[PDB]
């Protein structure tokens, strides 16, 4: 615009800035980084200019044009800066870098002078005073860090020749010279007037800039309104500047306020305003100057703002004098913007008062101005129905908002029913009427303003009418086009809203056929930009939502009007059929934007439809036949590939779903499967193959489609694609409408899917589904560089026609993701699906979901395949299907869906499919296929999934506990006992298949351990279900150890699941079964341990290097890698087994092994450090876990028989406890009972009923919690195989390995291990010196972050404090801790109420409290607790 | 190839072993290091005298970020622990002769930190044994020379001076109401 012409005239230039962006911005970065390094002058009108622009890069040079000798730059930069301040918060914002250099020059010009108390008033600062009234140090210089001097004229010359041979004088202090600088060019300005004036101003700005972002003190107001009394009249500007730093002060305003004298007719202020006032309406009193009255306006906005500023200008009676302006002010844009500036002032002082107001009949002034600025428009442009200067629009703008603002006032209720008999509707007329000469925004003010009057007064209604304004706004809203933004399209349903009101409006409003053309609004591109979400954060389609909930409250107002809404938007959605459907437009992302009309349509019939949630929005829609319009939406063959995956179909799932949950109403899924049964029944040539060596349909398609340069975008170039991308529409509208909660509406669509269309169409997604795993198998292998296929032109000879790679690949990419993500949607309609027919036509849909599974696992390729490799890709696909589709998440199958897996098929093809893959079609034997050396590359993949399926098809404690069970009860009742006892017998000889063969290069550990969970399931199951073959899992139990221990060797990983393979063969078989066991696996370990013993008696010799090889022989022998997981597995098998493993530990002697291998391992390890390349064997770990749970099981079952002597087996009184009363109450015989026995079994648990209510026992904490309530409660016992454990010289060299262990710093995990297993032994004291007396606290110091875990600082810390707790101050703070918790009613997680009497106070409780203290030592804990309690 | 135990985590941990037990804080507050001991030692000094002047006192330079605050911990369990006046009055008597070098000291930075950093140091151990040795060595009096060895335009002085006034306020209170 003109602003583009200004900058082409300009790119002489300072002469036209002078009788006044980016690249223009960018010359004035240009001399501003240039000036500050005929030119000043330049500088200054860039400045003046831009300080323009800014109203309506450079800052790093303008902080250095501060320094300057001529004011007038520092002036026009801070005039700039001033001007950024108000306006945005920009230097605010801005970071330390420049703020504070910036506002610290800023402060070094603001800061005070001394004020009237030191003769430095600004008054006696302009008026010139003869220089000799000023105090004397004016002309002087003090600048201090030391520099004074007396005077500054004997060298008056060149004040920054000044500053700069002051700085090489002295060294003044680095980066802070400008207040030197400001001190030295004030002391020569103040010798003469103008540079006095100019600091004055300077400094006036640089305050207002500090306030808009110590300065401030009680003389300043006072100073600033004797500036503004001073009457030369040559000091407007410094007038402007004490105004405007008023402004920037308002935001001490009662001092403002005292002294301006605002509190009363006569004062200051207002009698200056009152002349200013005057002076611009009548010609013969000259004009105060334009800046000055923009400072006192602005000052009375910012001050009528504040309410001590509004209450003072009510005092003072300006609105007289401000009616007065905007009466009598003439027509000059200068005079327009005051008249603005004064409405706006009387909008903020009648916020608080309209008596004033009224009495001067303010309401007929501002319409008398309102008609003359709409006369004076008229002449521009008379029409009216039978540019507009910006401050005259402005100025209606504002006065309008006033209107607006009375009229929903009170003290104008009375009377303004004479509002609309005066002119006001003549020139509202005139705003309406010229909606393009008038902005937008001042149309719909202007209708806002009728809107508004009409709902205060919809008696008035018909003298609008009879005056034709609502005929005037109908035809500019309706019949003329609308101005095309998002406030007025919001507001036109409310203008209908007042304009039906009186019936008669009613009539003339559905006369012209309103909704034609207001909801062509939501098909026009000129709207588009109103449609587009604002701030980017609102919602897609939130103005069409808006616009439609407007509509919705009209047509809920006036119900005649939602026949013909309703008619209107299915007009609508045929007309998006009718853009969607002809080949001529395409659409884009002639290009036609369909998908924006599409979500925004959909966003305006959601918010009809769902606003009132009372369905007859919905019901009138579906009766007059709009669903069948909207559901073809979907599959428009001119919409693009991406549309199903886009927020406009997510928006036509969500307008059915509305539909459907509102209305109940199927209509919305029969023809949904219509349409889709139509799409379905077209591409059947895609189910067909080439039936000859070939590759894809979609490819043989695409490749026969000519050399077109784009065949998809063409629906006769891609029938096959476009079908795809319509029923993944549909599909996609289906999974929404499936993501219901409301069982009703679950029913209806399981009615629907259950129906012989329904099937039809199931049946042919079924078919569909196999089709497209089919084709994107091809595709991928096709796009994959010559590596699947095995040299053949399996779809070689259509590629040859599609054709330097990756020109075929990018165009048979669409294909391949056209054919991927609806695969993976029916897969989520199928999951969905199956969710709602668990939970009679559930049974037919649970069948074609059955013989989908069925067909997926039974499914052949054709006889022309290069390579089985797509039929395990098909396989992999169809059981990780099938997964989804049998089990919940939470892996509790469906039992329906298990009885018609079974009884169809697809189990014994899922066993078929492991054959298949194994044996290659009967080429090699199964027992044979998994070592088979040419076995195919996806076989380990396929065998993973096929495993992690049966895993959870074998598990009875999902199968016979699932949730989805079938009730009890003509037709074949399911038994899921029978379905494990088949599909256990099926899967152990699969696994026999596998059970000892070497494992695949990858997917061979989740093999091995999916394989491993099915033997435990199995082995644990038979127990259960032979409750309701035997010898077999026994010989397996017998033979199972070789594949146990080649697993460990192979993949150490799997030792957590061959533990638990032990276990459930131990709990089947007898403790003559667990020592075969123990003893089996504690040879292996004496083996592996002696001759790693032997690997590291100490070189001699030299034959082998002795350094490289011995240090990281330890480390990297097989031995070294099988007692990794001989010890860990050891380790596993005595957590559970406690005793029995712990005798058989003690009984072995390995123990002493372990101990001479961790001795003789640390010359090893110390070598190491000193190569500087130390590599600790992962082997340690183990054995220090394995030694810390030998010591702890044996304390402890030594505490357990000490326990047993006190007590008599037979009814062992348990006891909860009573916090309220203190009473350790007993359980009735038979709970007491069940706990001993449960305790005794050595369960962490035990539940028990009492009063009916749920209480369980956690022995872990001995609490009792009631399962209803929570509360957790205490409980006691009432009271009335020995294993040594480790003696002192396996202690001593435990400690010492340990130590050397911490020396040389050996592996974060191993250093945890072995101060897990120092903390245990140090607790007594005796090893603890030990431990302290081998300088371990130093090494522990020296130890760096490399070498550090998560408990390093508490463990730390626990073993200090076990150095530090010798027998004697051990006994003192136990004796504290004993009186603390005696003495203080402490809380526990046991609902021991804190600070309480009874509970906190027994002794059975606190000793269960210093539990700790006894465990940490008994023998001092009885001493001290025998003393002190 | 940081230290797995920070000052900061060494003084966290001896002020929970202060807190537990009682021989400890006698045997840290009697404890004194030796001449080339350490890089950073320069005579023979106590660990409180160290702790209060090295480790105590922000400087813009981390070793360990929050060293400070675990010092404050440590000397404030060395106090709390009641130890009888044995370990008190080391610490007081030490926290006085630290707080009159600092005042002793040229005007830097360094002086400015220290200060403030003792000020925080005697708030924290105010918030009654404690008060009376207080007293009893004149620290008050010796806050209120403060400003006497300041020199008063520095910048730095408004918040010595502030913090010196902290403990001033409290402890004119805890005697005088």
């Amino acid at each position: 615009a003109d602003c583009r012409a200004l900058i082409d005239k300009l790119k002489d230039e300072q002469l036209l800035l002078e009788l006044q962006w980016v690249d223009l911005l960018d010359r004035f970065d240009g001399i501003l980084a240039d000036a500050g390094q005929q030119l000043k002058m330049l500088l200054l009108a860039v400045l003046n200019f831009t300080a323009l622009l800014i109203e309506y890069s450079s800052i790093e040079h303008l902080t250095t044009l501060l320094a300057s000798s001529d004011m007038q730059v520092v002036l026009a930069v801070l005039n700039l800066l001033y001007v950024f301040s108000k306006r945005s918060n920009y230097i605010t914002r801005l970071g330390s870098d420049k703020r504070t250099p910036l506002l610290t020059r800023l402060q070094h010009l603001a800061e005070s002078w001394g004020g009237k108390e030191n003769g430095f008033g600004l008054a006696e600062c302009c008026r010139d005073l003869h220089m000799m009234k000023y105090p004397p140090s004016a002309t002087t210089l003090h600048f201090e860090f030391y520099i004074h001097i007396e005077q500054l004229d004997k060298i008056s010359e060149s004040p920054s020749e000044i500053m700069e041979s002051l700085t090489k004088m002295y060294s003044i202090p680095k980066d802070k010279q400008m207040l030197l600088f400001t001190h030295i060019r004030l002391a020569h300005g103040f010798s003469n007037h103008r540079k006095r004036l100019q600091a004055v101003q300077a400094r006036l700005h640089a305050i207002s800039i500090l306030v808009y972002s110590s300065i401030l003190y009680n003389g300043l107001i006072e100073e600033l309104v004797d500036v503004l009394q001073i009457t030369d009249k040559q000091l407007m500007e410094i007038k402007a500047a004490s105004l405007r730093t008023l402004t920037s002060i308002v935001h001490k305003l009662s001092s403002i306020i005292d002294c301006t004298g605002t509190a009363s007719y006569h004062g200051f202020l207002p009698v200056l305003v009152r002349n200013c006032i005057q002076a611009m309406i009548d010609p013969s009193m000259d004009p105060y100057p334009h800046q000055f009255a923009t400072a006192l306006f602005s000052f009375l906005y910012h001050l009528a703002s504040y309410d001590a500023g509004g209450e003072a200008l009510v005092s003072c009676g300006m609105m007289e004098a401000l009616l007065k302006v905007i009466k009598f002010l003439g027509d000059e844009q200068d005079q327009i913007t005051f008249v603005t500036r004064a409405v706006r002032v009387v909008d903020l002082i009648t916020n608080l008062d309209m008596a004033a107001f009224q009495s001067h009949s303010g309401l007929s002034i501002f319409i008398y101005r309102l008609e003359h600025e709409v006369d004076l428009c008229r002449k521009e442009c008379p029409f009216v129905i039978k540019q507009c200067i910006p401050q005259r629009a402005a100025l209606l703008k504002s006065m309008l908002n006033f209107l607006k603002k009375a009229i929903q006032d009170p003290a104008f209720s009375d009377g303004i029913r004479h509002v609309m008999d005066g002119s006001l509707p003549t020139s509202l007329k005139h705003i309406i009427s010229n909606a393009e000469y008038y902005g937008p925004s001042l149309f719909l003010l202007a209708t806002e303003v009728v809107t508004v009057f009409v709902f205060q007064e919809p008696s008035l209604l018909s003298s609008l009418q009879d005056n034709g304004l609502t005929d005037v706004m109908l035809h500019a809203l309706l019949i003329k086009d609308v101005p095309a933004t998002r406030e007025v399209l919001g507001s036109l349903p409310n203008v209908f809203s007042a304009l039906c009101l009186n019936a008669r409006g009613l009539q003339s409003f559905v006369q012209c056929q309103p909704f034609e053309r207001l909801f062509k609004v939501l098909l026009s591109p000129d709207y588009l930009p109103a449609m587009r979400r604002r701030r980017s954060s609102d919602p897609l389609g939130d103005t069409a939502s808006n616009l439609g909930s407007a509509v919705d409250e009209l047509m809920r107002h006036q119900p005649t009007l939602k026949t013909d809404a309703t008619t209107a938007i299915i007009k609508l959605l045929e007309e998006i059929c009718n853009l969607g459907r002809d080949p001529k437009y395409i659409c884009q992302k002639i290009p036609i934007p369909l998908m924006d009309y599409i979500l925004n349509v959909m966003k305006f019939v959601e918010s009809i439809l769902s606003n009132n949630t009372t369905d007859d929005h919905c019901q009138e829609f579906v009766n007059q036949k709009g669903l069948l319009p909207l559901v073809t939406i979907l599959g428009l063959p001119n919409l693009p590939i991406d549309f199903p995956t886009s927020a406009a179909c997510q928006a036509v799932a969500g307008v059915c779903k509305s539909i459907l949950t509102l209305s109940h109403e199927p209509k919305v899924l029969q023809e949904g499967l219509l349409q889709l049964d139509s799409i379905l029944s077209s591409l059947e040539p895609l189910h067909r193959p080439i039936e000859s060596p070939g590759g894809s349909v979609l490819l043989r398609e695409l490749a026969c489609a000519g050399n077109v340069a784009d065949a998809t975008l063409s629906a006769q170039a891609t029938p096959l694609l476009h079908a795809l991308t319509a029923a993944h529409a549909y599909i996609m509208m289906f999974v929404h409408t499936c993501r219901v909660g409301q069982s009703e509406i679950r029913s209806i669509s399981v009615n629907q899917w259950g129906s012989q269309l329904g099937l039809s169409v199931l049946s042919k997604l079924s078919q569909l589904y196999c089709s497209l795993v089919w084709e994107s198998t091809v595709l991928l292998s096709l796009c994959t560089p010559n590596s699947l296929p095995s040299g053949c032109e399996f779809g070689q000879a259509d590629m040859q026609k599609l054709v330097a790679m990756a020109a075929r690949i990018k165009q048979i990419k669409p294909l391949l993701s056209a054919s991927s993500r609806l695969g993976r949607a029916l897969a989520e309609l199928f999951g969905l699906l199956v969710k709602l027919c668990v939970g009679p036509a559930a049974r037919s849909t649970a069948s074609a979901l059955t013989k989908l599974l069925t067909k997926g696992l039974s499914w052949q390729p054709p006889p022309y395949t290069p390579t089985p490799r797509f039929r395990l890709t098909f396989f992999i696909c169809s059981v990780g299907f099938t997964s989804p589709m049998l089990f919940d998440e939470r892996k509790y199958p469906y039992h329906l869906m298990l009885q018609k897996f079974l009884c169809s098929g697809g189990h014994n093809a899922l066993f078929e499919t492991f054959n298949w893959a194994l044996s290659m079609g009967g080429k090699v034997p199964v027992s044979e296929g998994l070592e088979h050396s040419d076995l195919p590359d996806g076989t380990g993949e396929f065998l993973d999934a096929w495993l992690m399926l049966v895993e959870k098809m074998v598990n009875p404690t999902t199968v016979l506990e699932s949730p989805h069970s079938l009730p009890a009860k003509n037709f074949p009742q399911f038994s899921a006992l029978r379905f494990l006892v088949v599909t256990q017998k099926a899967a152990f000889t699969c696994i026999k298949n596998l059970w000892n063969r070497k494992p695949l290069k990858v997917y061979g550990g989740r093999m091995a351990e999916s394989m491993l969970a099915i033997l435990c399931h199995i082995l644990r199951g038979e127990p259960v279900i032979r409750e309701r073959e035997q010898d077999e899992l026994h010989t397996f139990t017998d033979t199972m150890l070789p594949g146990c221990f080649h697993l460990l060797d192979e993949l150490p990983d799997t030792v957590y699941r061959v533990c638990d393979l032990i276990m459930t063969a131990i709990k089947r078989n007898g403790a003559d079964y667990r020592d075969m066991i123990l003893k089996q696996v504690v040879n292996q370990v004496w083996e592996a341990a002696d001759v790693l013993i032997k690997a590291a008696l100490p070189l001699t010799t030299s034959d082998t290097k002795t350094v490289s090889e011995w240090i990281s022989q330890m480390a990297t022998l097989p031995q070294a890698s099988n007692l990794a997981t001989r010890i860990l597995l050891l380790t596993l098998l005595f957590e559970e087994l406690k005793l029995p493993c712990a005798w058989v530990v003690e009984s072995s002697g390995i123990l002493n092994v372990l101990i001479k291998l961790l001795e003789v391992v640390q010359p090893c390890l110390q070598a190491a450090k000193e190569q500087k390349e130390v590599q600790t064997p992962k082997w340690i770990t183990p054995v220090l876990l394995l030694i810390d749970f030998y010591e702890k099981t044996a304390i402890s079952s030594k505490r357990r028989a000490q326990m047993t002597k006190y007590l008599q087996s037979n009814s062992n009184n348990w006891r909860w406890f009573d916090d309220r009363s203190g009473r350790w109450c007993s359980y009735s015989a038979s709970n007491n009972s069940t706990i001993d026995s449960a305790w005794k079994s050595g369960e962490t648990s035990v539940r028990f009923t009492a009063g009916r209510r749920r209480y369980t026992v956690q022995f872990t904490t001995m609490v009792q919690v009631n399962e209803e309530t929570g509360n957790r409660r205490p409980v006691m016992l009432t009271l009335l195989i020995l294993i040594q454990g480790l003696t002192e010289d396996m202690v001593t060299v435990l400690i010492r390995a340990c130590v050397s262990m911490l020396g040389v710093p050996v592996d974060p995990d191993t250093l945890h291990a072995t101060l897990r297993l120092c903390l245990r032994l140090t607790r007594d004291h005796k090893y603890a010196m030990m431990f302290a007396e081998l300088k371990s606290t130093r090494m522990i110091l020296n130890l760096t972050q490399s070498s550090g875990f998560n408990g390093f600082t508490p463990l730390v810390t626990l073993l200090l404090r076990h150095i530090i707790e010798d027998p004697c101050t051990l006994r003192h703070t136990m004796e504290k801790v004993v009186r603390s918790a005696a003495t203080s009613g402490a809380g526990s997680t046991t609902s021991g109420v804190v600070s309480g009497s009874l509970g906190s106070r027994e002794i059975n409780y606190i000793l269960r409290v210093l539990g700790p203290a006894a465990c940490r030592n008994p023998d001092i804990f009885t001493e001290v607790a025998n003393c002190c309690i | 190839s940081k230290p797995l135990m920070p000052t900061s985590t060494i003084l966290r941990l001896l002020a929970e072993l202060v807190r537990s037990y009682v021989g400890i804080a006698t045997l840290i507050a009697n404890y004194s290091y030796t001449v080339g001991q350490s890089e950073l030692i320069k005579e023979d000094c106590s660990v409180l005298a160290f702790v209060l002047d090295h480790l105590l006192p922000h400087t813009q330079n981390a070793e360990d970020k929050d060293t400070p605050a675990l010092a404050r911990l440590f000397l404030a369990s060395l106090a709390a622990a009641g130890s009888g006046t044995d370990a008190q009055v080391a610490l007081v008597n030490e926290v006085k002769a630290a707080l009159g070098r600092a005042l002793a000291m040229a005007e830097s930075t360094e002086k400015h930190a220290r200060l403030q950093a003792v000020m925080c140091i005697i708030s924290t151990i105010m918030e009654n044994n404690i008060i009376r040795l207080f007293l009893k060595k004149g620290l008050v009096n010796d806050l209120a020379r403060v400003p006497h060895s300041l020199d008063l335009s520095s910048p730095n002085m408004a918040n010595t001076v502030n913090a010196a006034l902290k403990p001033l306020e409290t402890l004119s209170r805890i005697v005088n109401q």
